[PDB]
């Protein structure tokens, strides 16, 4: 049961609202609080998250994939970030380290995106700096090449996908256009600029019709014409609609994507069958539920398939839509499938991408056939933490008595009510139960699938307070009281305390006598007198007789024993400096926290006490790491935590909010004798080492549940002896998907590595390759496809259609 | 003495909208004696889900009230004192669980049953029982070509959502309880047929119709194994190729007691208690042996795949007829 360091993200932040990106490799990455999180779209599942920037991410972009690829230039993954102190990271998305700094005055980036020109070199880089800068970056070594300025606001800049030397800017007065645009040297002069007749939401290009675009706003659609400067096409919504909130527009048909501001997406295709452009609605999806916390902030779409959508929320939650088709302006299915023609007696893969769903274009009210069908498909659904203040505990540590069942459960609270249970181990979410209706206060494990759990009610005028105990049993999730029916009208609980063996357990209340219970018989014991001191700190002793210790308000501390129903007392000890809030016991060490900072190490063999003043300000909780002979403990203060040692007195690492670290901590645990577990301000759960410093999780050493098809993670030596396998299908006779039946002298760890690869591939894709009929240009189309390049995915289609056309 | 009619609270919460002045005796005391019902008659008599309700009970009452001189009582949920014949209504609702002409256990009147009628058939249509907490992160792809499909939460009734958004609400309501998933109709809402038993003896033989359902293989296994001859009921099947073969039909619940939604079911349900005998002191003794018959075989099935009800602990899947544990 090996436990490897990992982060685990939750909510999103206002300055998130436009960090996603899908790139041609098949993975999405959005921006967290300052963390950037990569997850798949086939199987949902988090892969890598980076965490190197200082502030909110603002922009995330992935690389473009337009060259040749072979030993030189293999097949790898590279990510650009953004953030609000004006700093660009490169990014390696392999092992978790960078490889490019940028940074440029002191104002957040506004814009960034790559160059789709890559044919002399493909580490040009554009970004916008505040507030009339244009900055074009080196993606290699950070090296500057131009710098030109303008007399306005650029909001946002867009790429012809036709004409690389044309770019145009939005600005807060009208549109400027460059036709000058050259790696080498800068734009001549401010270029030619229009005026609209300030709300403007988007600006994009048209990459289905020459020479177009299409302007924003929240009730209308406009499609400009360049060479006249007129409008030809308007898309409007009803009297009574939703407004627009952003666009997609697509490359393989003519077709948009549409974001309302209720969390619906639209698909309009232009209208072929039976003067203006008319875009027609197709296919409508479900709204979700709008709440002034909970806003849909952006979408992104699949640039390969155009067949996948995904939507991000502010709570959290991940959206993975699909688009299918079943036999107003009608449409008809395609006459070529991945290429070339078909009959009627081969295998066909409608929904393998957009192009295979519906036929090219055509103009309506000329003379020319089976209808096609629409619809929106939810198959995917992430979930991450939720608010702030949480509440973690951890299982009972690992001993060779329950080695064979053993499982390192994590249980953490939150203020809806609700407990979340982790593995640590994979990292997906385990189980979600509803138990209370106010904020957890507390969790306690009674055993390996049984915990406990309390909460507090809003007090009243005069102070009584409703509380609710509740056992629950993690495979059932049954849910039961401990304490039973005692009304809503009683005292607050402030801590509960479960003994080593599981056996006792102790209840403390504001103003009410301390109660001892029992787990396993769950009845009541002894129920102490009136002349009972007050309660402000107590701790079992993890040596059926079994001792604990508490301190009064005075300073008193009193030691009492427990044997069935009766309890006698053991010994006293003079006051000692001011009033003690944590206790921690193990072994023959007793560690004492003060309001001032100060911990004493009373050791109870000599008669000896260690004061060490900290100088900090204040000593919230202490407790120590789980292991037979191991004295350690982790305090945690009112800025940050640190880790003691109680053989020799020395501070081993340090980390204060403000000084070393940019997040605060909210909660501390041990998830083993190595590890700890810190607890964010953000919404975020950390796993660290025994410095607390930072690492670089990498994905080759990766446990995952479900495999994932990504050439990309593979050797570069790897990829392309896959491809080339997979390319000439028919060996040696008969048609087969393993290494192990072609000669490859190689070793074993990179054998396995793509067999598993190769296991991961879908059904559909599975038999269309295995296809004596289906021929060596679909065969390379479909590669194309799988392996997400731009270049061959041109190269053939066109190479196909015209060797199809000449043939004949 | 007197029969025992049990029912629940949706039957009263029906027949709330001076019969609703009334209707507080029913909803809170719930002991409408027979010196009650005489009473009770004359509301029920001068009185679309609310016409059929009212309509059925008044052929009811009138129907086990004459001779076969015998009084009624109309108790709800020391009983071998007042009442020697013990009568209850189907379908029972999950919220509320001598002779007994209905469920044995609590156990038969719940989810474990539907379970049960498969394993022991091997027709029905998909299933899918998540335990509570359960994550859902992925559509399943059996249930990905249906176009409706059926929820049903462990203590609450049965409905019908559809599959565009089902993941956002499976999230949810597997917080609270168990849900179980199952599918309706490829194409919309499905066709639902109730066949009520004990069969007749000129209806087990012909050609399978939709009016004679009674030559089902489904139904001939279930007839060996279940003693629906001693016992008042319907079987409920499901078409969902449905815009006939024996291969579009399957058996989806089965139900002991006499029903109370329908009209024309409600009068050949009687109509077979008083012809073939269900009522006869020399005709209940059988019942007694097939009391425990049934009732260990569901325990010890549902004992089996374990390892008021007791709540399910692992996660199991029924496909191609064959039920085992989900691997996710």
């Amino acid at each position: 049961f090996k436990v490897s360091a990992r982060t685990l993200t939750g909510a999103l932040n206002a300055h998130n609202k436009a960090a996603v990106d899908w790139g041609w490799q098949g993975l999405i990455a959005y921006g967290c609080h300052s963390l950037v999180v990569v997850i798949d779209s086939i199987t949902a599942q988090t892969l890598q998250v980076l965490e190197k920037h200082k502030a909110d991410v603002v922009k995330v972009k992935w690389a473009r994939e337009n060259y040749h690829h072979n030993i030189g230039s293999p097949y790898c993954l590279r990510l650009a970030s953004a953030d609000v102190n004006g700093k660009i990271i490169v990014w390696d998305v392999a092992a978790g380290v960078a490889q490019c700094e940028i940074q440029e005055h002191a104002k957040p980036i506004q814009d960034v995106q790559w160059l789709w020109n890559q044919d002399a070199s493909r580490d040009l880089l554009l970004a916008i700096h505040p507030p009339n800068y244009i900055v074009l970056w080196n993606a290699d070594t950070g090296t500057k090449l131009w710098k030109k300025s303008y007399a306005d606001n650029i909001l946002s800049f867009s790429f012809d996908p036709f004409d690389p030397s044309h770019l145009t800017l939005l600005t807060s007065e009208g549109i400027v256009f460059i036709s000058d645009f050259s790696p080498s040297k800068p734009p001549s002069g401010p270029g030619k600029k229009v005026y609209i007749s300030n709300d403007c939401l988007q600006l994009a290009y048209l990459p289905s019709k020459r020479n177009h675009m299409l302007l924003l706003y929240p009730r209308e659609i406009l499609i400009l014409d360049l060479e006249v400067n007129q409008t030809v096409g308007v898309i409007a919504i009803e009297r009574t609609g939703v407004p627009f909130l952003q666009v997609i527009p697509c490359f393989q048909r003519d077709g948009l994507f549409c974001l309302h501001e209720n969390g619906c997406i639209t698909l309009r295709v232009r209208r072929s069958y039976n003067q203006e452009l008319t875009y027609d609605l197709r296919s409508q999806c479900d709204a979700i539920r709008v709440t002034k916390t909970v806003r849909p902030f952006s979408m992104v779409c699949c640039p390969v398939n155009e067949n996948a959508a995904a939507l991000v929320v502010s709570d959290g939650r991940v959206m993975i839509w699909e688009l299918k088709s079943a036999v107003v302006s009608p449409l008809y299915s395609p006459v070529s499938f991945c290429g070339i023609p078909v009959g009627v007696l081969q295998n066909k893969l409608p929904d393998l991408s957009l192009d295979n769903m519906i036929g090219q274009s055509a103009i309506a009210g000329e003379e020319h056939l089976r209808e096609v069908h629409l619809k929106f498909l939810l198959t995917g659904l992430l979930s991450g933490l939720p608010a702030p203040q949480f509440a973690i505990r951890m299982c009972p540590p690992l001993t060779t008595k329950n080695i064979k069942m053993y499982q390192p459960l994590l249980a953490v609270g939150t203020s809806n009510g609700s407990v979340l249970v982790y593995h640590l181990t994979s990292g997906l979410l385990h189980k979600e139960l509803s138990i209370h209706s106010c904020e957890v206060k507390g969790i306690e494990w009674t055993s390996l699938t049984s915990f406990l759990s309390f909460a507090t009610s809003t007090p009243n005028n005069m102070g009584l307070v409703r509380n609710e105990l509740q056992l629950v049993d993690l495979p059932t999730g049954r849910s039961i009281a401990f304490r039973g029916e005692r009304g809503n009208d009683e005292s607050a609980i402030e801590m509960i305390k479960v003994s080593h063996l599981k056996q006792y357990l102790a209840v403390v209340f504001r103003d009410k006598p301390l109660e001892l219970w029992d787990v396993r018989t769950c009845t009541l014991l002894r129920e102490m007198s009136k002349n009972f001191p007050t309660i402000t700190a107590l701790e079992w002793s993890p040596s059926a007789r079994e001792h604990f210790v508490f301190t009064d308000i005075d300073g008193q501390v009193y030691h009492l024993t427990v044997e069935g129903n009766s309890v006698k007392d053991s010994a006293r000890i003079p006051p000692d400096m001011g009033s003690i809030t944590c206790i921690a016991w193990k072994g023959d060490t007793l560690v004492l926290g003060d309001m001032d900072g100060n911990l004493n190490f009373w050791d109870l063999k000599g008669r000896v006490s260690r004061g060490i003043p900290t100088h900090r300000s204040w000593v919230r909780k202490i407790r120590f790491a789980p292991g037979k002979g191991n004295q350690k403990l982790i305090a945690m203060y009112n800025d940050g935590a640190e880790v003691w040692d109680t053989k020799e007195v020395q501070m081993v690492s340090s980390l204060r909010s403000g000084r070393n670290v940019t997040f605060r901590i909210l909660d501390v645990d041990w998830c083993t004798s190595d590890k700890v577990i810190l607890a964010s301000d953000d919404g975020c759960i950390r796993v660290l080492e025994m410095s607390m410093k930072s690492a670089c999780f990498r994905m080759d050493e990766q446990e995952l549940t479900e495999p994932v098809w990504c050439p990309y993670l593979l050797v570069p030596r790897a990829s392309l002896a896959l491809k080339a396998f997979l390319l000439h299908q028919p060996w040696n006779g008969q048609y087969s998907l393993d290494i192990s039946h072609v000669d490859y002298p190689e070793n074993e760890e990179i054998k396995n590595l793509l067999q598993e690869q190769l296991n991961s591939l879908s059904n559909d894709i599975k038999k269309l390759l295995l296809d004596p009929e289906f021929t060596l240009l679909q065969r390379c189309l479909l590669v194309s496809r799988l392996y997400g390049d731009e270049s061959e995915l041109h190269f053939w289609t066109v190479a196909a259609h015209y060797l199809h056309s000449l043939s004949q | 003495k007197r029969i025992a009619f049990l029912f629940d609270s949706t039957l009263t919460a029906f027949l709330m909208m001076n019969l609703k002045s009334h209707a507080v005796t029913m909803f809170e005391v719930g002991k409408l004696s027979d010196e009650s019902l005489d009473s009770f008659l004359i509301e029920l008599e001068k009185v679309q889900r609310y016409f059929d309700h009212a309509l059925t009970l008044r052929n009811t009452i009138l129907f086990l009230r004459h001779n076969k001189g015998f009084p009624l009582d109309l108790l709800r949920c020391v009983l071998n004192k007042n009442y020697t014949l013990l009568v209850s209504m189907a379908p029972l609702t999950n919220e509320i669980r001598p002779q007994h002409i209905g469920p044995a256990i609590p156990e038969v009147s719940s989810v474990w049953f539907k379970l049960y009628i498969y394993h022991v058939t091997g027709q029905g249509p998909p299933s899918l029982l998540l335990s509570k907490g359960t994550r859902l992160r992925k559509l399943p792809d059996i249930f990905q070509s249906y176009d409706r499909l059926l929820i049903t939460s462990w203590g609450h009734d049965p409905g019908v959502v559809p599959t565009s958004n089902v993941l956002t609400m499976l999230n949810d309501a597997l917080t609270h309880s168990a849900v179980l998933i199952q599918g309706h109709g490829l194409h919309g809402i499905g066709e639902t047929v109730h066949v009520p038993f004990p069969f007749d003896e000129t209806e087990l033989q012909g050609e399978f119709t939709r009016v004679n359902m009674g030559v089902h293989k489904a139904l001939q296994i279930l007839r060996n194994r279940v003693d629906l001859q001693h016992l008042c009921g319907y079987v409920t099947m499901l078409n969902a190729s449905s815009q006939t073969t024996e291969a579009d039909w399957v058996p989806l619940e089965l139900c002991f007691g006499i029903p109370l939604f329908s009209s024309e079911l409600n009068r050949k349900v009687c109509r077979k208690i008083a012809a073939h005998g269900l009522c006869r002191k020399e005709s209940l003794q059988n019942l007694l042996h097939s009391s425990r018959k049934l009732s260990l075989q569901v325990l010890n099935f549902v004992h089996s795949f374990q390892e008021g009800v007791p709540l399910p602990a692992k996660n199991l899947i029924f496909k191609d007829g064959v039920l085992s544990e989900w691997s996710g």
